[PDB]
């Protein structure tokens, strides 16, 4: 092990890049109403994460327990 | 450089290096293509007990776009507001006058360009 | 399926105040 943190309807919309070993996270909410398709609009993401941790990350899955969107920057 | 330690382009930062012979491991040099900066990877070659070896520590800066932890001994003193004055904030340093301002900031900035 | 990301995914680049202005950025954007 290398590093650790702990710390202490709806649409979440994140953006993950990697750079420098730095991955970067950034977050917004949205309320809505229809769970079946993406609605049209505008919405700006804040700064939450930079974690400094020094991998490639090639590949990710999303760990489940009702629909997700992956598109690529 | 290329398979074990890179160092981005636009570095800022200091390198600090010494000698440590009267105290006394593993490289890589095979590996499929070259490192990006700041990145590990843990084909295995033993260094030699080829010239005496050396410790290696590597200082970089994160510059200030997050509030201000790690920094020198300076006094802090009373502001002057409405008076021409040499001021010194975070490191930023000026010549002004310095008024309260109208304007909201959201809390990961610091400064307004 | 396959959806459209219309008006999508716009962060702010950096930690620095500005306003009433028209800002060009070259970054990593959707
Ligand atoms: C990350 O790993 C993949 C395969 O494991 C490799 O092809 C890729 O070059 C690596 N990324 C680097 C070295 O930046």
């Amino acid at each position: 092990c290398t590093f650790e943190y702990i710390s202490d309807k709806h649409l979440r919309e994140f953006v993950f890049k990697n750079k420098d070993g730095f991955l970067y996270v950034y977050k917004g909410y949205q309320p809505i109403d229809v769970v079946r398709d993406l609605p049209s609009g505008f919405n700006t993401l804040k700064p939450i994460f930079k974690l400094p941790l020094g991998i490639n990350i090639t590949n990710f899955r999303a760990i489940l327990t009702a629909a997700y969107f992956v598109g690529y920057l | 450089a290329d398979y074990n330690y890179k160092l981005p382009d636009d570095f800022m930062g200091c390198v600090l290096a010494w000698n440590t012979r009267n105290i006394d491991y593993k490289y890589r040099y095979l590996r499929h293509g070259k490192l990006r900066p700041f990145e590990r990877d843990i084909p295995l070659n033993d260094y030699g007990f080829g010239y005496q070896p050396y410790r290696v520590v590597v200082l970089s800066f994160e510059l200030l776009n997050a509030p201000a932890t790690v920094c020198g001994p300076k006094l802090s003193t009373d502001l002057i507001k409405n008076q021409c004055v040499n001021f010194n904030f975070n490191g930023l340093t000026g010549t002004g006058v310095l008024t309260p301002s109208s304007k909201r900031f959201q809390p990961f900035q610091q400064f307004g360009r | 399926t396959q959806h459209t990301s219309s008006m999508r995914g716009v962060y702010y680049p950096d930690e620095i105040f500005r306003s009433d202005t028209l800002y060009l950025t070259q970054d990593l954007f959707l």
